[PDB]
């Protein structure tokens, strides 16, 4: 195939230069499990029990007993397939554009296939990372004009039925008020049996700079970060607490455990960008290629993620 | 069946795509093995 | 509209608490059920789930059915529906029942009666007493724990 | 109200005859299709299948969608819908089309081949001003309220 | 001043970290969504009609016809690209629908736009519908995402 198709050979020789996605830092090794599905859905069943009323006293003769009810729940995860197209220069037309230190028509913004492919792949991977963390797909910095997505497609920041805390605008710079809300959220967290697990914290850079200041008359050898780690270590059975900073977030604090049982990521085996076999060709030197990628696969238990939003006026 | 294998020879496009999927999987496996998070 | 919600849940359920986990629409049956109760099944005409049912007669070509209703026509209370067969499980008014029932859109110990749509409402001819306050499952769906024991005298 | 019938069938179909076996609501696309046709897809509001579509704009958070409509707002003709993804396949008004389209349930008996048709507010063809559409057959009734017709649309008129 | 690629060189390397709002530049040639079945024509360019509606212009007869910025009843197509070395403007005919950024007269989604005498879109014959609000690149340069669907009254 490599002999017959140049583009296949070019991609294989350039695929190693594409950097790994940053989302991998947000999940434990066991939390990610690939699935074989391009588009469609997958379903799972969970079973719950509940007590209808107070227990019945077994005295003398009695016929009416209190009952224990059961309920079924079906969870469906949706998958979607999306594609992008980019223009580039025909392989046989490269020799007529090679220059002293570059290849491609600068005046017309045309590139060789290899460099075009690498740049497009990086941009798509940036788009994927945004979706996983924030649950939305958009190219505007304002976040509007979002692509309409299928239900049962959520990210870590838009997952429903989670603990949500809001810091008042007037206390935007008061670290004590911010830490107060975090504790209130931490108390409402419901880990239950899966508590002896590592925890993960993701903050915006503005939040991180506030954290590194010493704890407050100021204390010695004790930072706001150290106090927070101790507070989380209280409820996770003294397990490791990791802190990461992401420029994607803005005035948002995300706390969630790193246990596969509570939160699991089941992405498609074709989520990461992949070249298409169809290549548009013409009499000119300009060709087109297509890249495919798959979105979706995030599953989490309810009331297991804390989302703190610091309102900015 | 991965692009990281120099001996690999894709016969058709479908095998080529499968090698890409395997190659991505091996890279994320390698990433976690090499990852060492900073405690405290 | 459906005993089991049609839309699939997006998240797993949290099953570590044990309190107040029974206020759901899919809680068929009764809170306190006796093994000496009389249980019937009828063809369903509409969606009479957790509502007072009355006998409905067609043109005689087919057997009778049961539909949501009350007043002077009450026959029983529906407590379960098999969606595949359209069978409505009915406990007759002559047999007392205690469970969660649809409430018209109330303090414990208040007297209740069935309306035209088979929904409980505050008060005449039916012995029904509310044992709790209204629980709002949806903007239009309200349930209440109540005990129905026969019919009163006018 | 769906590309494929929601209710299942109780009978096997008879694959013997070969005439008049295409007047079904599941027949997507066009009878005559060019390989040089421009094909788009859009998020679908409602069920604009086999109907003229127009652009629908929301508050701004989400992208634009396409809804059944016509008149001065006609953008194209919907020829296929994928129900899982809610994607409506649309052929623009600037591209020629020939296929079966939904007909208004009023005077459908009066529709004859060679009659001029125009789209209504609900994306349904009606007998006549601004759209060049001509019926190539008579109304075929699939349901008590559903009527389809073979028609050709070849752009706007003066 | 108005050329697709600025002649003034850049002082600093750009920061290739963000991926949002990096396409509202005047150098973005073509359309946001393009089909492989689109019809495109190059013509001799009279003036600088880049990202403007074009009309056919005839000389005395010694030289062939060329295209110049214009609209109205004389509108023939939309210029989406230009090659300055050859002075060839790529024109998509009015019979073909196009979706991309176009010059706007110095406006909300859903507005109806028609081309003026200078090949600039303006609020209302209807030729295109606005998909976004005006984006300003220069004190007199305003672009807008628009979708052209031919001509209709």
């Amino acid at each position: 195939l490599f002999d017959e198709n140049y583009y296949a050979k070019a991609v294989a020789n350039i695929i190693g230069e594409v950097k790994d996605p940053i989302m991998y830092k947000w999940f434990s090794p066991d939390q990610i499990e690939d699935v074989d599905l391009q588009m469609g859905y997958q379903k799972t069943v969970k079973w719950d029990a509940f007590l209808n009323a107070n227990p019945t006293t077994i005295a003398n003769e009695v016929n009416t007993i209190s009952t224990i009810g059961f309920s079924s729940e079906v969870v469906r995860l949706n998958y979607l397939k999306l594609q992008y197209k980019f223009r580039h220069l025909k392989q046989t037309s490269e020799k007529f554009y090679t220059s002293d230190s570059y290849i491609g028509d600068i005046n017309n913004n045309l590139l060789p296939f290899a460099q075009a492919y690498k740049l497009a792949s990086s941009e798509i991977i940036k788009l994927i990372n945004h979706f996983v963390l924030t649950g939305t797909v958009s190219i505007q910095k304002d976040g509007k004009n979002q692509k309409r997505l299928l239900p049962n497609m959520y990210g870590l920041l838009n997952m429903p039925e989670q603990i949500k805390e809001e810091v008042a605008s007037g206390d935007k710079d008061k670290m004590d008020k911010i830490f107060e809300k975090i504790e209130a959220g931490l108390s409402k967290l419901e880990l239950g049996d899966e508590f002896s697990t590592p925890m993960m914290v993701i903050v915006d850079p503005a939040t991180s700079l506030k954290l590194v200041k010493p704890y407050a008359a100021a204390s010695s050898c004790e930072k706001w970060e150290d106090v927070l780690i101790q507070t989380i270590k209280a409820i996770n059975n003294r397990e490791d607490v990791y802190i990461e900073t992401s420029n994607l977030l803005k005035h948002k604090i995300l706390i969630y455990p790193l246990n596969s049982e509570l939160i699991k990521f089941k992405p498609s085996k074709y989520m990461l960008p992949t070249p298409n076999e169809q290549v548009d060709k013409d009499s000119t030197d300009v060709a087109h290629s297509y890249i495919d990628f798959v979105l979706g696969g995030l599953l989490a238990t309810r009331k297991t993620i804390l989302q703190v939003n610091i309102k900015q006026s | 069946a991965s692009l990281l294998d120099s001996n690999f020879v894709p016969i058709n496009f479908t095998e080529f795509v499968q090698a890409i999927s395997n190659t991505y999987k091996q890279r994320r496996i390698q990433f976690y093995e090499n990852l060492k998070r900073h405690k405290r | 509209l459906m005993k089991n919600p049609q839309q699939d849940s997006g998240l797993l359920s949290n099953s570590i608490d044990f309190r107040d986990q029974n206020l759901i629409f899919s809680n068929s049956g009764g809170v306190c059920t006796s093994s000496k109760d009389k249980i019937e099944n009828y063809p369903a005409k509409g969606y009479p789930y957790k509502r007072g049912v009355k006998l409905s007669f067609g043109d005689g070509t087919t057997e009778l059915e049961v539909e949501a209703g009350g007043g002077d026509d009450l026959y029983g209370v529906c407590s379960d529906i098999d969606e595949f067969s359209g069978m409505a499980t009915v406990i007759p008014i002559t047999n007392n029942f205690t469970g969660y029932l649809t409430l018209k859109k109330v303090n414990p110990g208040d007297k209740l009666n069935f309306n035209q749509h088979g929904e409980l409402e505050k008060v005449k001819s039916v012995n029904a007493i509310a044992l709790s306050k209204a629980h709002k499952l949806t903007e239009d769906l309200f349930i209440v724990l109540a005990s129905v024991f026969g019919n009163r005298a006018i």
